[PDB]
């Protein structure tokens, strides 16, 4: 058999993809990906950077779902400091979370059907990820890489029309979700292309450490946010979707459901959101008001070591795990008692995902391997650090 | 005394005091503390050699060297002084008084005592009592010194 | 299915002389075991029907310069049967290779290449054990803490030689380090 | 087989290669290691040198057996392969 | 002169008229630049409404925009890409990672702006740059393409 | 296949040295077809060059610290078979190659 | 003339070396190697240049940040050169053209503009080193137009700047030169390898990069350069016969000359001569078949047994058989 | 060539929580300015490992 | 521009419109550039920027005062 190269630099199939496909017809025997391509030190800078200089850096690991990262930091944190979060910061952190959950297996599901050749769909999901993009730059200041999700509480309050906005959204983003679907689920073509694809067995995905949609459509009913909720979790209603034959479609199937019961998480944190303050109170550990800074002494020294020095974790070491969009999203953090992290390993579920590609796609066609890598949803700012 | 140096870059910022129970005890002088600003200004940064109407061109290493190991094998070998100054290390005082005896000379000294002082002992030019060790002294006679300058 | 249940379990039911170190906490009960006894642990950890541990979450070492035994391996792993996560760390230099989990966890490949990469720590019987991460062709090991941050050599395009070329290092702004540790913590 | 001369002459003419070995010492019984006082890195490389000279193949237990040239030479006159 | 100065400026601005009116970039996604490209390129901002459309291959495009952390082992690939594309070409660097390493810039395996293997024509700034702010770079490139004068300057000489 | 356990005296030391230095010998063809060396390198200036840097690697008395240094240079033999690295790093690598010192580092720049 | 070079570095791309230089002509052959070396040391360069914006793109690569500025000038216009001179405590000229265009004549391109040059820096009092590059043949007896006017131009500069140092080197080998890939060109778009003397003319080419390091080499040096004239010419004294063979070597094509006398070349080359003049100002440029190059290969350029050479400056030229020539594998 | 030492108490504090910890000082003083806007830059990789 | 209110005139000429929108939006507040030469893309002042970017609701009349 030859040795083949799929590098595709053009972001049409994730953009530093390398793939050394062996080939013996039209099948392929192993798959090794080459990664390294989008290593950028980040584990290393983290050990240099204060805690809240190192928050920014979980924005840019998995760039499609930032709020999931900078909340696992901060739970790892608030882990490591005993530091209690009140309960509306809570609740903005759920519903954030869900959003980012929505935006992330929306542009999962388009940009798969679009390597597959539906070009429809793509665009219109990206009118719904702009919609919620907007809600990010309103209570952020960016897009994209908001610096919101807190270790105290959360960085700022919400805006007074974002309630109402998201609650508009909500009342159409179920009609947007039927529309992909009847695009997508009834057509034989999409049938075609999915059904008995990338066909995984539990026992197989919990040897290669799969965890999310890709553990779940194998039968396994594993959710971190039921096994080990976090945050207000556990004080809201949503079902967890299970697959049966562990193909593409199943997994197709379930990022719809969950996507679908995102919706529900949303409105049900909307209606229950309650009111109070969006920190903890220890000023130890976080800022001072703007106004209370410029009128009383303490407040200022406060602001003004939390600014240089920062807070001082004491020496421990944990591991945290979150349920990301893509997965299981762990950060494994070492303190030594100082104001910068020991040692902070990220747990990136698309690495494990990756890994497995080899075992997935053996005795497939070469056009089916595009279908087995878009069906994990991996993007590479978190595959290699 | 010892000293603790903060710089930024290629300049010193500050000069702080560092502990010593034996010679300063966490004390400094002000000609110490504020000595860091001299280090900046008229700093030599390159060879020189007079011209003929007497005014100094910037001159690589190569040439400067040579005219001064052209100009010293033209002296009778004890017509040739090296004098040390009061910043020297002792390394390059070593280095000095082997380069010019063996240039046949004899004259090298340093900037101030130096005019003839016997070192042959050791404790003719120490403080055989400790700094430290003053403390234990009943009775202080100053023979000539200012010790506050 | 909890940290006072599988502490107490382990204790009784694992082999004295595998385990030397045990920290029951709310952080993470945790299992310190020599090197020549990780393979055994992780394997009766796999197979026991009443620790059913059949996920290997992740590997990562962590660097001690002040220690004799420099590096710490960590080996986070998960059990989904019972909802309960056990971590298990190890402890080697330089210059020892210790055993490798692939057998047993098929995932640990990548975790483990990355830990040689990352750390200089080889691995006994992996299938390919070879550098995941790095540049081809890189010399040192970036995660260890005498590594410097920015490294010891820089890449740019040579014109004249029509190719991209590594050259040593040189900052147009060095990193500037600030100190902000406050004498009274 | 084949015949003594051109194998003497084949492993005769290489092993002056090491800018050490003396051109006055090599004959057809004079061992590598021992007579010459070589070094086992070069114990080896005059092994891979013989199949440098030719494309056949020494395994791994046929190199370090005897480190003497006359059977190295016999040993190359029994190589059916070269010529 | 009596009308080469008029002569050669009409078919010169035919020229840039016809390249300001198509652009096919390369767009080199690496990172999370990547998404607001694709974001500019949807319909909401519709980079294909001034002629725009992205390109696979770098043989048929006469733009490159390079958006994402360009790393020590993707450099060459870089440059190999930039390279094969033809002679009229122009680079754009989007986010602070291209220009010049950004928030990665003082890491061992990060070239610190892509302006050190190939050269730059246009600087989009931010993290990420906002997708306005892309259509902003783009319109600057295309100001800057009215400013050649290839067939004046081919005349001069 | 996998990586060998770790060794347990200097015998064995030398015996991994010897299979890793033959198993580049082997590899010397490859690369000379590979990469176009053919007219640029005689066949047996890379055989010295890999004899020199495992005779001034030679000093090492510690069976764990040469398993390393074999390990390393497979790992770099097996990069340099594949198309990894570039033509001209390994001509950069694997070729063989006045007043006082001290007056020329003096003339160069104060840090010696 | 020491004063002109404060090393403040590492000797690297970030380093910095007190030379500030104004490198004229460096879009083209020379120029993309002797503006690398000037920038590797943390030299800062001002690369002058006419016309498009895009000839000086591929330099800005080789500077830090700021090292290499290019500036825009009119030959013709005297304040522009001012302009691009005022920063300068260096001189480089390396303008010149091996054929006529109607708007720049032999003369006015190899000899005007480089005494206009040499005039500016003389009012423009501050260069402490002044190079000008002229040709290995340059001399007034020379038949071709060309050697003829960088000679006139080397007497210019001499008189307006005694300390103006002549680097002459000859053929230039590299990636981009005029002289192997052309003859490449021809042979792959029409089989054969015409030889306009019959092989028969010797010369010592001479690898670029080699050129580059000896002017860099002139610039930091002891101050014996200033007002000399070398001669760089190559290791081995090839012929049009021996180059094109090592050409096919590279190519791994089978050898096929026409041989063709003199004037049968030169009478082909003619066409071109009085057709400069057109309704076009521009005009194909020749490329193997230039009629002052033909003129050029009628008397043997080789370096003077009694001048200044590689060994005068401490450097040994490359053997152009390997390294130098291995850019024409891409047509193999 | 390093030094290994002891950093020792500041004088404009009276606290000694900063003190115990050895450190290597590997004397990195090759530093200059950058000639565009007034940086420092520097050429040793170990520039400030050791703090 | 056909059905629109003029909300203001800028300083450089530049003439600002506004549309009311029901429950999609579309084409309710912009700008017609005084100028037709490439218009620079970025002639907007600071006290209208805010208005046009929905920033504020303020027209930027009103901002300056
Ligand atoms: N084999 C060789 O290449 C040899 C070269 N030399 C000499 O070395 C020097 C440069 O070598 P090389 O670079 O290879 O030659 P090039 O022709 O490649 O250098 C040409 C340079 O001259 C500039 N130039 C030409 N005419 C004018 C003009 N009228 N006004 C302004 N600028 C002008 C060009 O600018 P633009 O491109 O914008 O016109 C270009 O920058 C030349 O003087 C050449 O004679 C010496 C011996 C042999
Ligand atoms: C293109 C090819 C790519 C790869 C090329 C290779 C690159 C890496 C080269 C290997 C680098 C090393 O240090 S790997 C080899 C390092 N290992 C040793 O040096 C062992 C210590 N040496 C000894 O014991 C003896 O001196 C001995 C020399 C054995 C003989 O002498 P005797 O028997 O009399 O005792
Ligand atoms: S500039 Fe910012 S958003 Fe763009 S690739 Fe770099 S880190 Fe990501």
């Amino acid at each position: 058999n030859f040795t083949l190269n799929f590098g595709p630099q053009h972001p049409a199939a994730h953009g530093v993809l390398r793939l050394v496909l062996e080939m013996n017809g039209e099948v392929v025997e192993r798959a090794e990906p080459h990664i390294g391509l989008l290593h950028r030190g980040t584990e290393k800078l983290i050990e240099y950077k204060t805690y809240l200089q190192a928050l920014p850096y979980f924005d840019r690991l998995d760039y499609v779902s930032m709020m999931a990262q900078e909340h696992a930091y901060s739970l790892a944190v608030e882990k490591l400091l005993n530091c209690e979060v009140p309960l509306r910061a809570q609740y903005i952190r759920v519903l954030f979370c869900e959003i980012t959950r929505i935006l992330n297996h929306l542009l999962a599901l388009t940009t798969h059907a679009m390597d597959v050749g539906a070009l429809t769909p793509f665009l219109w999901a990206f009118e719904e990820r702009e919609k919620l993009l907007e809600f990010y730059e309103r209570v952020s200041g960016a897009r994209m890489h908001a610096s919101f999700i807190r270790p105290g509480g959360v960085a700022q309050d919400l805006p007074l029309g974002l309630c109402r906005d998201i609650d508009s959204f909500t009342q159409q983003f179920a009609s947007r979700i039927d529309e992909l679907e009847e695009m997508l689920t009834g057509n034989r073509i999409w049938k075609q292309r999915l059904v008995d694809i990338g066909t995984v067995t539990a026992q197989q995905a919990k040897d290669w450490g799969f965890s999310g949609v890709m553990l779940r459509g194998s039968g396994v009913c594993w959710d971190l946010r039921r096994a080990a909720p976090y945050d207000v979790y556990d004080q809201l209603d949503f079902d967890v979707p299970v697959g049966t034959r562990g193909d593409c479609y199943d997994r197709y199937c379930i990022r719809i459901e969950e996507m679908r019961q995102s919706l529900r998480i949303i409105v049900q944190c909307l209606n229950q959101m309650p009111s109070g303050m969006i920190k903890a109170d220890d000023r130890k550990l976080c800022p001072p008001s703007r106004c209370r800074m410029k009128l009383s002494m303490e407040s200022l020294i406060h602001h003004f070591e939390l600014y240089t020095e920062g807070f001082s974790v004491p020496a421990s070491s944990t591991y945290t795990a979150v349920e990301a969009p893509k997965g299981e999203f762990g950060v494994f953090l070492v303190s030594n008692g100082s104001n910068r992290p020991y040692r902070c390993k990220i747990r990136a579920p698309g690495f494990a995902h990756s890994q497995g590609l080899d075992f997935m796609s053996k005795h497939h066609m070469l056009a089916d391997v595009v279908t087995i890598i878009g069906t994990q949803d991996i993007v590479f700012g978190e595959v290699d650090r | 005394s010892n000293i603790r140096v903060d710089s930024r870059g290629p300049e010193v910022m500050r000069i702080i005091p560092r502990l010593n129970e034996d010679i300063n005890e966490e004390w400094i002088s002000d000609k110490t503390r504020f000595c860091y600003d001299g280090l900046k200004r008229q700093r030599l940064s390159d060879p020189m050699i007079r011209d003929s109407d007497g005014r100094f061109k910037a001159v690589s290493w190569r040439d400067a060297l040579a005219v001064v190991g052209d100009i010293i094998h033209q002296v009778k070998p004890d017509e040739i002084v090296g004098v040390a100054g009061q910043l020297s290390d002792a390394e390059s005082m070593m280095v000095l008084k082997d380069f010019v005896n063996r240039m046949g000379s004899d004259n090298v000294w340093c900037e101030g005592t130096a005019a003839g002082v016997d070192a042959d002992l050791r404790y003719s030019y120490l403080m055989n009592t400790s700094i430290s060790g003053l403390e234990n002294a009943d009775l202080f006679l100053l023979i000539g010194t200012q010790p506050r300058v | 299915m909890d940290n006072q249940f599988i502490f107490k379990y382990s204790w009784e039911t694992l082999p004295k002389k595998w385990v030397k170190k045990m920290e029951r906490s709310e952080h993470g009960n945790r299992f310190d075991t020599n090197t020549d006894y990780l393979f055994q642990l992780l394997c009766f950890l796999k197979l026991h029907t009443y620790t059913r541990v059949q996920v290997l979450i992740d590997i990562c070492g962590v660097d001690y310069p002040s220690r004799k035994r420099r590096f710490e391996v960590v080996y986070n792993l998960l059990s989904t049967r019972y909802n309960s996560r056990i971590r298990v760390q190890t402890s080697a230099d330089e210059v020892t290779r210790i055993s490798s989990v692939v057998s047993l966890f098929p995932s640990a490949g990548w975790w483990e290449r990355e830990v040689w990469d990352m750390f200089g720590v080889s691995f006994i019987n992996h299938p390919d054990l070879r550098r995941i991460l790095t540049d081809y062709g890189f010399e040192g090991h970036p995660l260890r803490k005498d590594f410097p941050l920015s490294g010891y050599v820089q890449v740019r395009y040579d014109d004249p030689e029509k190719r991209v070329v590594s050259e040593p290092i040189e900052m147009t702004q060095e990193f500037r380090y600030f100190d902000f540790a406050s004498p009274w913590e | 087989f084949l015949d003594k001369s051109e194998v003497t002459d084949r492993v005769l003419s290489v092993v002056k290669n090491f800018q050490k070995v003396d051109p006055s010492k090599v004959t057809p019984k004079a061992n590598f290691q021992n007579d010459l006082g070589l070094d086992s890195l070069d114990s080896v490389e005059v092994v891979m040198a013989l199949e440098e000279e030719f494309g056949f193949e020494i395994p791994d237990n046929e190199a370090d057996k005897i480190q003497s040239i006359d059977l190295a030479v016999d040993f190359i006159a029994s190589h059916p392969q070269a010529k | 002169s009596k009308a080469a100065e008029f002569v050669i400026s009409k078919v010169d601005d035919l020229m840039n008229w016809a390249r300001t009116g198509s652009i096919w970039p390369m767009t080199f996604g690496l990172a999370c630049c990547a998404v607001e490209m694709m974001h500019t390129g949807a319909a909401r901002y519709d980079l294909d409404r001034f002629g725009i459309i992205f390109r696979p291959s770098p043989r048929q495009s006469d733009c490159m925009i390079v958006a994402g952390t360009l790393t020590n082992k993707m450099a060459p690939a870089l440059r190999k890409v930039y390279d094969q594309m033809p002679e009229p070409r122009w680079v754009i660097s989007m986010g602070s990672c291209a220009n010049g390493g950004g928030y990665y810039h003082y890491s061992y395996s990060v070239v610190r702006g892509c302006d050190r293997i190939v050269p730059v024509d246009i600087y989009v700034p931010g993290c990420p740059p906002t997708a306005e702010a892309l259509l902003y770079g783009l319109l600057q490139l295309q100001k800057k393409i009215n400013r050649r004068k290839d067939f004046l300057h081919w005349w001069n000489k | 296949i996998g990586v060998p356990p770790n060794s347990a005296n200097l015998t064995e030391a030398r015996r991994r040295v010897f299979d890793f230095f033959r198993a580049a010998c082997r590899s010397i063809p490859t690369i000379m077809d590979i990469y176009n060396l053919q007219d640029v390198v005689a066949p047996s200036q890379l055989r010295y060059a890999i004899s020199a840097q495992i005779r001034n690697n030679a000093h090492i008395t510690d069976p764990k610290v040469i398993d390393l240094l074999i390990f390393k240079g497979m790992e770099e033999l097996t990069d340099i078979v594949d198309h990894a690295k570039q033509r001209h790093h390994i001509i950069g690598q694997y070729v063989v190659g006045g007043k006082t010192d001290f007056l020329k580092n003096f003339y160069t720049s104060n840090y010696f | 003339g020491v004063g002109h070079l404060a090393r403040k570095g590492t000797g690297g791309r970030s380093s910095v070396s007190g030379i500030v230089a104004t490198v004229f002509g460096a879009t083209g052959f020379l120029g993309r190697y002797l503006v690398q070396q000037l920038a590797k040391m943390g030299s800062q360069v001002l690369v002058p240049f006419r016309g498009s914006e895009d000839s000086p793109r591929h330099l800005k690569l080789m500077g830090d940040l700021g090292q290499v500025v290019p500036m825009k000038f009119d030959p013709r216009d005297e304040d522009s050169i001012k302009a691009v001179m005022a920063k300068a405590n260096v001189v480089i000229n390396l303008i010149g053209r091996e054929y006529e265009t109607r708007n720049f004549s032999f003369e006015d391109a190899n000899h005007h503009i480089a005494e206009k040059l040499a005039l500016v820096a003389k009012e423009h009092g501050g260069i402490m080193r002044y190079i000008q590059v002229s040709c290995l043949g340059a001399s007034v007896s020379s038949p071709s137009r060309m050697l003829r006017a960088k000679a006139a131009a080397e007497e210019a500069v001499l008189n307006a700047l005694p300390e103006a140092t002549i680097m002459r080197p000859a053929t230039m080998i590299g990636t981009e030169d005029r002289i192997l890939n052309p003859w490449s060109m021809f042979v792959k778009k029409y089989g054969f390898l015409p030889l306009i003397g019959g092989g028969t003319t010797k010369f010592q080419p001479v690898y670029v990069v080699d050129v580059a390091a000896a002017i860099v080499a002139a610039l930091k040096d002891d101050g014996s350069s200033m007002g000399k004239t070398y001669e760089l010419g190559g290791p081995d004294v090839f012929t049009t016969h021996e180059l094109a063979e090592i050409m096919y070597d590279m190519i791994r094509e089978w050898p096929r000359y026409v041989k063709l006398p003199f004037p049968i070349a030169k009478a082909m080359a003619a066409p071109r001569d009085f057709m400069v003049n057109k309704v076009p100002f521009p005009l194909p440029s020749p490329q193997i078949f230039n009629l002052d190059q033909i003129n050029a290969l009628t008397t043997d350029t080789l370096v003077s047994d009694n001048a200044l050479k590689f060994q005068d400056l401490d450097l040994v030229p490359h053997k152009l058989k390997g390294y130098p020539v291995e850019f024409l594998i891409q047509y193999r | 060539k390093v030094i290994i030492y002891s950093p020792a108490r500041t004088a404009t504090q009276s606290g000694s929580g900063k003190l115990g910890k050895w450190k290597i000082n590997f004397v990195s003083t090759l530093k200059w300015e950058n000639p565009l806007m007034g940086w420092t830059s520097t050429g040793d990789p170990y520039a400030n490992v050791g703090d | 521009n056909i059905g629109a209110t003029l909300v203001g005139v800028d300083k450089f000429g530049n003439k600002y419109y506004q549309k009311l929108g029901d429950t999609q939006y579309g084409r309710h507040r912009w700008v017609e550039y005084a100028s037709k030469d490439r218009y620079n893309a970025s002639q907007v002042p600071a006290e209208w920027h805010g208005w046009l970017h929905f920033i504020t609701d303020h027209t930027g009349d009103e901002l300056l005062s």
